[PDB]
């Protein structure tokens, strides 16, 4: 009878209606065929990362060893990533998120110190779990629900995981649309983070960034204030949503637009993600394709024209030339 | 051919 755990005025405000991702047992039927099917869902009693629901801040600066962690700062609540090494091909691209490498318990005198004296600058760690942990994270490590998440893998064919992202976030981060090009089951730990989904048959109304961009896969589109002239179909935009807390795990499937942000006053967050290469093509293929299968293949042409042109930058005038007055 | 095209990356994430 602990009360609501969080509400309403936590969540920010967007322009586009959303329908619930489904909450359910592991043991439901109806939530093999949802991950089958590869569509979300948020899994309640996987016991996924059981272990680790104990972490926080004093526990992981003790016990997660003295190994480099990635800190990202930002300016602003949206914290948008950039391949560094995209940085070339479009030379009219400032960051506005920093990237540093520190000590753990560097990174929780960071918050302190924010936290403190009030700053408004914003943190996010984001660090690949590796051998450098110490003792008893191995042990929290090796306690996940293996059984489980193998047993998933298995069924669903997927490649090998890749893969543990750990992330903590101070409340109010946001991680702006996009999508991945792998599986990935959300484990989170502490906190609350609101998850809105989409689609990948809704590519038309997100606007990814070019392929050969840093930003390569997220949406241009400011949520909090959409350009409606330069993205049209953002008018029409759907999304499927939820709230996961400790405990929850959320499948969300390859190509599927993802839009995370921890709670509006609701502390730190964690989550470990769990990141599997899909299946391979099939032997056989199914016409007409599936909508990843599209975004795979549009992805395949702006990659080829930057190779063969020998410049992404004459991917957009060739793409043009092509289609004005000819396809349109 | 179809195959080529149908072919995905891995990236997910900061860079892949
Ligand atoms: O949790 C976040 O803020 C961002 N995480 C992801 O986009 C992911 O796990 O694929
Ligand atoms: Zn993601």
């Amino acid at each position: 009878a602990l009360g609501p755990a969080w509400d309403e005025s936590q969540l920010r405000s967007y322009s586009f209606p959303t329908r619930p991702i489904p909450r359910l047992s592991q043991s439901d039927p109806r939530a093999e065929e949802l991950i089958e099917n590869e569509e979300p869902v948020v899994l309640t009693d996987t016991n996924l990362v059981y272990p680790a629901l104990k972490w926080d801040l004093e526990y992981l600066q003790e016990n997660i060893g003295n190994g480099d962690f990635s800190v990202y700062s930002a300016s602003t609540h949206k914290f948008l990533y950039y391949d560094e090494k995209k940085m070339a091909n479009f030379q009219n691209f400032k960051p506005r998120s920093n990237r540093e490498e520190m000590k753990f318990h560097e990174f929780v005198e960071k918050l302190q110190d924010i936290q403190q004296r009030g700053g408004e600058e914003r943190l996010y760690l984001q660090q690949t779990l590796n051998d450098t942990v110490g003792r008893k994270i191995v042990m929290d490590f090796l306690g996940f629900n293996w059984n489980w998440i193998n047993k998933q893998q298995g069924k669903r064919g997927w490649g090998q995981l890749t893969s543990n992202l750990l992330l903590i976030g101070m409340e109010g981060n946001v991680t702006p649309a996009h999508y991945d090009e792998q599986q990935n089951f959300f484990a989170q730990i502490k906190g609350y983070k609101r998850c809105i989904l989409f689609p990948p048959d809704q590519f038309e109304c997100l606007y990814p960034y070019p392929v050969h961009h840093p930003c390569d896969r997220q949406s241009q589109v400011d949520f909090d204030n959409p350009d409606y002239e330069r993205f049209p179909n953002f008018q029409n935009v759907v999304g499927y949503e939820t709230v996961v807390g400790p405990g929850d795990v959320l499948y969300i499937p390859m190509y599927w637009w993802h839009h995370i942000e921890s709670l509006l006053n609701g502390g730190i967050t964690i989550t470990v993600n769990f990141w599997y290469k899909g299946a391979p093509t099939p032997k056989r293929i199914e016409y007409p394709l599936k909508a990843h299968q599209k975004v795979a293949i549009m992805r395949n042409i702006e990659k080829m024209l930057g190779e063969a042109l020998g410049n992404p930058q004459e991917v957009g005038p060739l793409l043009n030339t092509m289609i004005k007055g000819r396809y349109n | 051919v179809v195959k080529l095209l149908l072919e995905h990356g891995a990236d997910v994430x900061a860079q892949d």
